[PDB]
């Protein structure tokens, strides 16, 4: 019975988090990238990508939040509590994920754009520290696809 | 705890790596430390403080005219910051922490100080009254040495006018009121005229005991510069400098204490 | 009473669920904070000097070899999942999967948590230990790796109760 | 110690044999209506059954509580008396006559009603007040009532008391200022003697709290050892055992209660012995006499 | 059905030790890389107590071991009185191995301060790390006696 | 019934604030040994017997857990709710005054060592302010073991 | 029936609160002590008078909880909620009261320590007030004892 | 029959209260002194008028308690509860009195302490204080034992 | 039925709260005189003047609270809980209105005493500022009197 | 039934708020204009414009809670629960307008006595902030005078 | 029945919020008109802007409260049940609304006004800020009116 209110709270959760925490790793880089400006303008767009590139986790937000919403309809099939807990802990746990990821992201670039102004030579450091960041949204991607995957009784 | 890695620790890093690369050509190590320093612009308030330091005394040395074009010569941004005479002392009032207190302290201007002694007691309120705005920021262990600093700075001042300042209207009510344990015990210090009495007066202190010894060296001194050289001579606690801490003054303490030791070096 | 009887008449699959995804979610912010602790200090040396890299490298591995398990540990659960009947919805043996699932996901992201806290603030100091000497990393490395135990610790432990879950 | 018939946290054999014996109950629990019958009272301490007995806690409360406000009256007295000895000494105006006289009769009735109704109730065996309705008859500070009374002329007794400290209060403080200002500093005394005299008499149940605290620290004590001896009588346990309760009584019994109970027992010197006497001051007086040489 | 707080507490007996055991062994850590900076030899033996600290996770953990297997529904009814007991048994193991923890990862982080300083207090510092250590030890005790009782 | 889920939960949270008032003493008792042995070595041996008496409320805390452990036996007789709750409230009194003393004792110990090199006299004041603190802890545990005592009869 | 959860959970709060205030007291005492001693030897023993002070408050209030403990018999009468309100009433006023004077001790304490370098005519004056402080604890005292005695007499 | 529950809490909540606004005032009082008598030891004794003062508010709250615990006779009527919440509530007004005034005194005698230091021609300004801080103690005493009064239903 | 437990309440509500309100009105002149105690004792005669204003309103508090107190005579009339939740929110609402200008009269006393110290001509100003919070006192104490008398219009 | 539960309550706390707000714009006016008149003592009678403006938040606080009290009277008719939900929810409008009111006229007035002792060409001019904060509070004023008026529209 | 009791809250609400966001903003209007008085007191005529946006957002608010009051006729059209939630919705999001427009209102001129003395000619730039800010409270008070009668009257 509200098992569709439960899911369709967990995918607003899955949206809201995962944007939160795009929202705040990009300001944190852009930031860091407006600080960097005054020293080096050259150096401006050589990390401006990295920087926006929190916009990779609010797609990954987005595409989760599309896939719960795509799965619950009373025409399918009457799903019950069973079904709309599954989608909004899979939301849910999406969300966070991608919130802890976008944090930690938004901290690294803030790092790496004074770092790279530093020396020239940590751009392939900063970029293999940014790939093992993402990692564990890659993991919690997949981790939210299991799940939402069993939702479907 | 967690605190230090959400912010600051990059900062922290560089200046832990730069304090230990660290060991005319001391006007020259001057400047590099200056704009290594500079160039690292939480953390901006303890840095504003830390240029303030200095900053009192470059204040002070600029308040003079009386060849007062000469202080451009001594422009380092380490603590001769343009941004940190009653008229223009109004307009430096700003942009300094001492420098609002000192307008009420010391609004006779030359009057209050005076190049031959007033001046050195202007110079030790606005100590004072920097010392006080940096323990305000408390949070932190630099707090002990702050308090260390202070001490030795009235410490040194009261040794001073007990020497031969006496004269100079430094009196025992001076030795606090103009002369910038020692927040709460500084008492002990008015009566100690003698090198014997300023041995017993130290004596109160057992941390502060055998520190004066002969009184030969260090207290010999004037100004500040008797229970300072205790400081200097108790830096290597400085030295240990644990991590996770704000260091940034510790590193400033320990580039200004290199730039000295070079200076005194100079022709061997 | 009444208050009482609702309580114990909440859903167990819905507790269930929501101890699985905290288990992943718990990991996987607990690692992430780890990261950034060490990447901020790797960052820092590497301003510092660039010679450490992979001296440097071990920690972020170590840190996400506990979003790594994690990741498993939610893998499992997922699987400890069931169809979860109408009739059999409030019974006995529904209850106790729910209450063990929950139980295991809940001590999983706990410890994940701690192990991702330490591991993090252990590389954030050898990073700098290494900018101040090259000779002690090998210590560092070897404490960091010890510290690490706790998440392999939780670990065993969530998997060991993760053979409580009989639901029909 | 042996005042309290309690050596070592044991009991041990009285001057006489047995004070209270079990009414019947040749196989009859102890508590029962029967209870136990004394056949008379032991002389040289309490009875021994009562203190290792499960009814050990209120009776000595009792005892304990009645003993301390009795020393108290006594201790409050015999200062109060040092006044006017002190005032004779040296040789005081007429302020004696006209301050400690009122001071030393106001609080001496005002504890007199207490001290007699538990003297009563001690004497007459009045078990219709216990420690508690003696408190209540106190308690009602208005006319009237006076059902539970055991005092003949406790009634207007009760009455009396109450017009004689009201009346009291004035006498202890104007005279000496009548005196001062016939002839030609009360503010200290005024106020101040009033709640002291209240905090003094209250102050006295530290020496039964101290007691009761003592007692209860020996029984755990000894307790603990008799567990010992008893199921772990092997040697080893036994030789441990003994050692701990040796360990204990050097530690709490030995020096931690003796210290407080020293402790306590200056405070109560100081706090009211010396409150009606000394007055503070002075200096000592000391010749050359080879002070530093000696 | 109460059989819930029973598999809770097993949880949290391994959550709230872990949760001391990290903050033991990070402020040890801590200390160790600073001594590690000047003092290169001290450094590697003072690691025994970053060591002493993980053991209070092991002890954690096996006491948590013990819970779960207690925890059997299909082999005998596991009454209320089982799981409250060990529910009670776990929340006293996890609270004192917390405790026990941060007091000596507060003890760890000034000793390697002192023996950086003065190397003859090492000895010293052991001696109090390990009467420290000693608390999760009796915790641990507890923990036995508690989860013993659960007979009926 | 109910009563044994409050009175075993009153015997763990018993131990679990003796060894959290423990701890408290004990981490400010090393902090302060530390500091005072780092410039005179000789001393720090004295200064540790303030650790141990911190510690003696650790076994203290144990001895009144294992207490009430032993105090509840359903296959003895019923244990009815009035035993479960002074069980408990034998566990929480205890507990708690484990956790104060041990806190006293620590911040006592701390100040103690740190003022221990100054003069000697501090090896008799602080043995004497960690006795009179101790001495607390004595009177929580005395109070709990009549607590737990009075436990037993129930009706 | 859970009037004597509530009776026991009364003294158990008590006998904590007490000794939680009594430990303050006795912490910020030996702070007190430790700072001075370390200049002379007078504070080692001449002011010491606060440590006993303080647990003297410790022990009003164990001995208020073992007579709130012996008040409850329920084999001698069957307590009604009377008796179990009653005695949570007097345990919690005897805790607050025990912890106030504790706190209050200690501040004094401690003060009176510092000011022990000075002058010693104050000496004097600081007992006087430890004294007046310590009037509190007994008044929480008697008004325990007040409760207490009127708790039994429940209809 | 849950009359007793309230009106000896509310006995108890006024005792409590009266000693802690006691105990506020009486450590910022003791702190004066001390600090007066190590400045000037002559005037030490004189200057214990607050911290005498504040033990003024613990005997009042002392007799409250005492007067409501007398006002419970379940014997002499039954104890409705009309009685019982007056009874709780007169102790809570008075315990709250108490408090107020007792931590109002304390920054009186913090401020007079240093004033009479400085200059000892303030103390009538200070008793005068004190003793207007002190009229409120003496309403909420009044006010209690009026509330408390009314226990006939 | 309940109605005289919200009336107590409202009555001890507001008189805790004009005492609170009093208190700090009160403590807040006393810190503002400390000063004038020594820099100008010729004038600190004259500075008591807000303390007076305080214990005015706080006697006006107590007023209204001892109004609202006589206004229940359940004997008289049975107390509905219209009455008793009317009476309630006077309580209120007047100790919420003393307290307010309790702590405004005492933070302008405590200007106004460094005011006239430093000069004498803004005692006129002083003495108005504190007659325009007093009026805020006066409008309360006005509406919880009206509201008290309407508490008995129920039937 | 339960109207004045509700309706009795807002309108206490109406003037409660009201009070509360002028209370704290009030304080802070009178602060700073003790500073300037200390400043200046000719400035003190001009600068008590902002205070007395202030004060209007009293006085539409006091109407709105006469006329709430007013709005309710059982035995002209019954009220409903709406009836009393109405009164209530019109004094939260009038009280929490007032609040607001009075701590923006208290800002805008401690600015304005510093601008005014500064340069008394823009003393007159500044004005124009608490004339707009008196026009806000009028209009929260007629807002709650709107919603109260709806008393007899239930039926 | 218990809607209204909703409804009228959510009105009050509405009121109390857009006054607070009013008063938040102009208290910082008024600090920096304050703080550019005596440096430049020839511009203190046209610093009142800020002062007449808070005004403009008082208006607005209570024009909102008194048209959700307009609504408050019992004497026909039963209440519902979405009488009371709508208006309540509707009363909060215009509160809301208010409150924030408000908030940013009061920084932007107070910022304004203590960047006044330096380029006086930014007052045009300054005043667009403004507007551009205070164009959330004209966009908040337009969606209080659409959710004034689109879930109220539509119970049937």
């Amino acid at each position: 019975e509200t098992a569709p209110f439960f899911g369709f709270l967990g995918a607003a959760a899955a949206l809201v988090f995962s944007c939160m925490g795009a929202a705040y790793g990009t300001a944190k880089s852009g930031v860091g990238v407006a600080s960097m400006g005054v020293m080096r303008p050259e150096l401006v767009m050589k990390s401006i990508v990295p920087v926006v590139m929190a916009g990779v986790l609010g797609i990954y937000g987005l595409i989760i939040a599309v896939i719960i919403s795509t799965g619950i309809n009373p025409k399918a099939k009457s799903y019950y509590l069973f079904d709309g807990y599954a989608h909004l802990s899979s939301g849910l746990a999406c969300g966070l994920a991608g919130l802890s990821a976008g944090m930690a992201i938004g901290i690294v670039g803030d790092a790496g754009v004074r770092a790279n102004a530093q020396q020239p030579k940590l751009f392939v450091g900063m970029i293999l520290i940014l790939i093992f960041a993402e990692a564990l949204a890659l993991y919690g991607l997949i981790v939210g696809i299991i799940l939402s995957s069993r939702a479907g009784q | 705890a967690m605190t230090f890695n959400i912010h600051g620790g990059y900062l922290e890093a560089i200046v832990r790596g730069y304090r230990a690369g660290l060991l005319t050509i001391v006007e020259k190590c001057t400047l590099k430390l200056v704009d290594e320093y500079k160039h690292m612009l939480p953390l901006s308030t303890f840095l504003e403080y830390i240029t303030y330091g200095h900053m009192i005394d470059n204040v002070v040395l600029i308040v003079t005219g009386r060849d007062v074009q000469e202080l451009l010569e001594k422009c380092h941004p380490l603590g001769m910051f343009d941004s940190i005479m009653r008229e223009l002392y109004r307009l430096v009032l700003v942009d300094t922490p001492l420098a609002p207190y000192f307008s009420e302290c010391i609004t006779s201007e030359d009057l209050d100080d005076m190049n031959i002694e007033i001046m050195r007691n202007t110079l030790y309120k606005a100590y004072l009254e920097d010392f006080y705005k940096f323990c305000q920021k408390l949070g932190g262990a630099t707090a002990e040495i702050m308090s260390d600093l202070l001490a030795f700075e009235a410490d040194r001042r009261a040794v001073n006018i007990t020497i031969n300042s006496i004269g100079t209207e430094l009196t025992r009510d001076d030795r606090r009121k103009l002369y910038s344990l020692y927040p709460y015990g500084h008492e002990e210090l008015a009566v100690c005229e003698d090198i014997d009495q300023v041995r017993g007066v130290m004596e109160k202190y057992p941390p502060y005991q055998s520190i004066f010894s002969k009184l030969s060296y260090g207290e010999s001194q004037m100004l500040d510069k008797a229970f300072y050289e205790e400081e200097v001579k108790r830096l290597c606690l400085a030295f240990e400098q644990q991590f996770h801490y704000g260091v940034f003054f510790a590193y400033m303490r320990l580039r200004e204490q290199e730039i000295r030791n070079l200076m005194w070096i100079s022709e061997c | 009473s009444s208050w009482s009887r609702a309580l114990v008449k909440i859903s167990p699959y819905t507790f269930s669920a929501i101890g699985i995804a905290v288990a992943i979610g718990v990991s996987v912010l607990g690692a992430a904070w780890g990261i950034y602790i060490t990447g901020s200090s790797l960052i820092g040396a590497a301003i510092k000097a660039p010679r450490i890299t992979s001296k440097n490298l071990i920690s972020v591995i170590f840190c996400e070899a506990v979003a790594i398990y994690g990741v498993i540990v939610a893998i499992i659960l997922q699987t400890k999942l069931e169809s979860v009947p109408a009739s059999q919805i409030y019974a006995p043996e529904s209850l106790r999967a729910g209450y063990a699932i929950f139980a295991s996901g809940i001590i999983v992201g706990f410890a994940n948590l701690v192990c991702g806290l330490c591991v993090g603030i252990i590389g954030s100091s050898c990073a700098l230990s290494d900018a101040q000497n090259s000779s002690l990393f090998v210590k560092i490395l070897v404490i960091e790796i010890f510290g690490s135990a706790l998440g392999l610790f939780g670990v065993i432990v969530g998997i060991i109760m993760s053979a409580q879950a009989s639901w029909p | 110690g042996l005042i309290y018939n309690e050596f070592f946290s044991v009991p041990f054999e009285i001057f006489s044999h047995s004070a209270y014996a079990c009414r019947d109950l040749s196989c009859s629990e102890a508590t029962t209506v029967g209870l136990i019958k004394v056949r008379d009272t032991y002389p040289f301490g309490v009875d021994p059954v009562w203190h290792g007995s499960r009814s050990e806690l209120p009776f000595l409360n009792s005892l304990k509580m009645k003993m301390s406000i009795l020393l108290g009256v006594a201790q409050m007295n015999l200062g109060i008396i040092l006044s006017y000895f002190n005032a004779t000494f040296f040789r005081i105006g007429v302020n004696i006559w006209c301050q400690f006289i009122p001071q030393i009769i106001f609080l001496n009735s005002l504890f007199g009603y207490l001290s007699l109704l538990i003297i009563l109730k001690w004497i007459t065996g009045s078990q219709a007040d216990l420690y508690h309705v003696m408190i209540y008859m106190f308690l009602s500070p208005t006319d009237e009532l006076g059902d539970n009374q055991l005092f003949p002329g406790q009634k207007t007794a009760q009455l009396v008391l109450l017009l004689l400290a009201f009346v009291s209060v004035p006498w202890m403080l104007l005279p000496k200022p009548f005196i001062l200002k016939m002839q030609h500093h009360q503010m200290i005394h005024t106020i101040e003697f009033v709640l002291g005299a209240v905090s003094n008499t209250a102050s006295y149940l530290r020496l039964w709290a101290l007691s009761l605290a003592h007692s209860e620290l020996s029984s755990v004590f000894y307790e603990k050892v008799l567990l010992l001896a008893w199921g772990y009588n092997n040697i080893l346990i036994l030789i441990v055992g003994i050692i701990v309760f040796i360990f204990a009584t050097v530690g709490v019994l030995l020096v931690m209660e003796t210290l407080s109970a020293f402790l306590h027992a200056l405070r109560l010197h100081w706090v009211e012995f010396q409150n009606k006497f000394y007055e503070g001051d002075g200096y000592k007086f000391s010749p050359f006499s080879f002070a530093l040489l000696d």
